[PDB]
Order: structure tokens, then C-alpha cells, then sequence
């Protein structure tokens, strides 16, 4: 079957800036009517795919005219103009004129904003999750660019490690911001042997480090 | 008002088989075809099956055993997808596609929300909504944070909502962390005003589809 290869995986652009994605095939796609037949679909988080191309340039209804197609036999492309916040996704390419249709790899496309610092905050263990005999510290970075961001978790002082777990956010699709969760987790007497709970985080955002800490006894 | 509206997550012992459905609007159902794509979760797309309700035409990309099975009924213009024998390699989302009627090019030009099946010998587990109190330490002057922590359920996913789904703007739902137990765990916040914590209601719905749980938790302030 024929073996649709995309590049690149990844693309990231500033917004405003063009985009370039690159869908080449084992097979050429010139169909026997004479008409050569390539699809575009776009994929937003938790969400299935969206056709945006058909016959190598066709637009689909609501598809904006930033989005364009192009390409001949074996090679095509899709271009986007001006890439905007809502372009945040991964992108296909699918060939529908041979016995099984392919996809491709899929290239994520990430988005370059202007920095904008964290808004820093920190939530205390719950008393239900204390009770159930575990605790877990969450500290929220809220709102960020660029992605890169360093989360240290102090307890009385003392700098941790191997303790705490990190996820972010997809890339907002409006702001083009992230958003970064830090869970410090630990058992209730590892939790009770300590009064000054901190994080300390670092990013290109902020001047200095900021640190939100509080006491175990009060929230 | 072309729509696929596919069926709910779905988890499943090894060995023991899944049904997807794929119920559509907006178009003459007999008219059309549906073609069934397998996303391997974080993998690419993979086609998997065509099927014409209006030849009674079906093609298969891999299928030498018979595990799968593509299916429709015109009457009620619903597509099927069966996969017996489950293996752990069958986890994946399952999409339906609305595509060609006969031997022409493949369009698939709209698409079902997706099914996740997941294929564990684990058994399923409820999850635990712990609250994320808004306090002086979530507040940075106007803006208050505030949010829920879905800890230890296995398998996903777990979707969250705010108020029923009346309050989605500013909601940040995080990606599945992987625990040493191998259970899952999560947080969604949100940030809202912070004049307005005396006076609203922020409740966690969260849904867990696989263990049939469903748990509303109420987030009110710590001083």
C-alpha cells in the first residue's frame, strides 16, 4: 500500500509567521479520472479529526483561507499563511485514491507567543486525603509561555527529589499560553514530620525566582 | 448538520469483544459509506474498514482471523465495529468516517467523535475528587484558583466538568499522570474572581466511564 511520509513531526512558528508541511508518497496520486486526490485533516486536542483540504487544494466549508494546499505526483504541501493561536493541533495528510488508505505520521504544530510569566499558586493537602493516610501538595503554574519552567519543591528548606510529578496543559488555543501542574505526594507521617511546605519556580517570564509556600498548621 | 455520534468509553477483559456504534444525521444514510480508522493512543492514524450501505460492499486492511467485523443498519442508520479476541494491542481510539458509497477515492470527510476501548486484566477503579480550596495562597490580587485533584482510577479516561458544564472558561483539566501504582491521577482548576468566592458555587463533576462513577464534589474556601 502506498506510505504517506510527513514531515516534519514537529513545527513550531511564531504567530503571524507561515508554516510549511511536507506529505510525500511511496506512489503517485494521480487517479485514473485524471484528477489527483489528497486530503488534509487537522486534529485539535481531544478531538477527532477535522477535514480541511480535499483534492490536494479544495477548502472545506468553513476552513479559512489561511489554510492552503498544493503539491503534484508523489509531493505536496500544506502552507499556512499567517499562523494564528487556533492552529494549535496535529495535521495530517491522507491519500484515499489507492486500495487502503494511508495516513500520515502527523505533524504537531506548536505556537511561539511573546513570554508571559506564571501566575504562581499553591494548594495544601485536602483533610480527606490526610485521613486516607497520603498528601498531596499541588502547585500551579498558570498561564505561562514559553513551556520551559523549573518547579523545585522545598520542604524546611530542604530541596527534594524524586518525589513529585509534572503535567502541562495542550497550548491554549486562544492565548496560546500553558499551564503546568507540580504534585509533591507523600504519606501522612512524611507529611507530618515537616511544617514549611514551598515551591520555588523559575522561568524566562520572571526576574527572580518566586516561592508560594505555607504552614501546615494553618491551610 | 452532517453528525457521527459514536458510543461511550469502553474497557474490556482479554479475550472478550467490543461493539462500537455510530449512529448518523444530516445525510441520506443509504447513500454513503462509513470507513473505521484505529488511533493507537499518542500513534497515527490507521485505517481499518470500509463499509457501503449502498452496495453492501466492505473492505478490510488487516482482518486474516476475523476479529474485526463492520456492520449497519440502514433502517436505523446506524454503522457497528466489532472486535472479538481483545488484546492489550487493541487499546485505542476507534473513529468512524462518513465515505465513499462505491469503488471510488476514499473522502472521509466527516468524522465521529471517537471511542476509547481499552483492554486491561485489571480491574477497574473508581477515582478519589479530593477539593483544591481557593486560599490567599491561590490568589494573586483579582484572580482566585481553585480546583479539584482525581486521584488512583484505572483505567482512563475521566472527564471533568465545572457546574454541570456552565462554568468551561479558564478550566484547565491536566493530562493523565502515570503513578508508581499504575493507576492514574489528574487535576483540573480553574481561576475565577476572587470578590465573587462568597457568593458562587464551584462544583467538580467528575465522570469515570469505565468504573460507572460519577462524583460531585463541592470546592468551598480555607481561610
Amino acid at each position: 500500500d502506498v506510505v504517506m511520509t510527513q514531515s516534519p513531526l514537529s513545527l513550531p512558528v511564531t504567530l503571524g509567521q507561515p508554516a510549511s508541511i511536507s506529505c510525500r508518497s511511496s506512489q503517485s496520486l494521480v487517479h485514473s479520472d485524471t484528477n489527483t486526490y489528497l486530503n488534509w485533516f487537522q486534529q485539535r486536542p481531544g478531538q477527532s479529526p477535522r477535514r480541511l483540504i480535499y483534492k490536494v487544494s479544495n477548502r472545506d466549508s468553513g476552513v479559512p483561507d489561511r489554510f492552503s494546499g498544493s503539491g503534484s505526483g508523489t509531493t505536496f504541501t500544506l502552507k499556512i499563511s499567517r499562523v494564528e493561536a487556533e492552529d494549535v493541533g496535529i495535521y495530517y495528510c491522507m491519500q484515499g485514491s489507492h486500495w487502503a488508505p494511508t495516513f500520515g505520521q502527523g505533524t504537531k504544530v506548536e505556537i511561539k507567543r511573546t513570554v508571559a510569566a506564571p501566575s504562581v499558586f499553591i494548594f495544601p493537602p485536602s483533610d480527606e486525603q490526610l485521613k486516607s493516610g497520603t498528601a498531596s501538595v499541588v502547585c500551579l503554574l498558570n498561564n505561562f509561555y514559553p513551556r520551559e519552567a523549573k518547579v523545585q519543591w522545598k520542604v524546611d528548606n530542604a530541596l527534594q527529589s524524586g518525589n513529585s510529578q509534572e503535567s502541562v496543559t495542550e497550548q491554549d488555543s486562544k492565548d496560546s499560553t500553558y499551564s503546568l501542574s507540580s504534585t509533591l505526594t507523600l504519606s501522612k507521617a512524611d507529611y507530618e514530620k515537616h511544617k514549611v511546605y514551598a515551591c520555588e519556580v523559575t522561568h524566562q517570564g520572571l526576574s527572580s525566582p518566586v516561592t508560594k509556600s505555607f504552614n501546615r498548621g494553618e491551610c | 448538520q452532517v453528525q457521527l455520534v459514536q458510543s461511550g468509553s469502553e474497557v474490556k477483559k482479554p479475550g472478550a469483544s467490543v461493539k462500537v456504534s455510530c449512529k448518523a444525521s444530516g445525510y441520506r444514510f443509504s447513500n454513503y459509506g462509513i470507513s473505521w480508522v484505529r488511533q493507537a493512543p499518542g500513534q497515527g492514524l490507521e485505517w481499518m474498514g470500509w463499509i457501503s450501505a449502498y452496495n453492501g460492499n466492505i473492505k478490510y486492511g488487516n482482518n486474516l482471523q476475523g476479529r474485526v467485523t463492520v456492520t449497519t443498519d440502514t433502517s436505523t442508520a446506524t454503522a457497528y465495529m466489532e472486535v472479538r479476541s481483545l488484546t492489550s494491542d487493541d487499546t485505542a481510539v476507534y473513529y468512524c468516517a462518513r465515505d465513499v458509497p462505491a469503488d471510488g477515492v476514499h473522502f472521509m470527510d466527516v468524522w465521529g467523535q471517537g471511542t476509547l476501548v481499552t483492554v486491561s486484566s485489571a480491574s477497574t477503579k473508581g477515582p478519589s475528587v479530593f477539593p483544591l480550596a481557593p486560599s490567599s495562597k491561590s490568589t494573586s490580587g483579582g484572580t482566585a484558583a481553585l480546583g479539584c485533584l482525581v486521584k488512583d482510577y484505572f483505567p482512563e479516561p475521566v472527564t471533568v466538568s465545572w457546574n454541570s458544564g456552565a462554568l468551561t472558561s479558564g478550566v484547565h483539566t491536566f493530562p493523565a499522570v502515570l503513578q508508581s501504582s499504575g493507576l492514574y491521577s489528574l487535576s483540573s482548576v480553574v481561576t475565577v474572581p476572587s470578590s465573587s468566592l462568597g457568593t458562587q458555587t464551584y462544583i467538580c463533576n467528575v465522570n469515570h466511564k469505565p468504573s460507572n462513577t460519577k462524583v460531585d464534589k463541592k470546592v468551598e474556601p480555607k481561610s
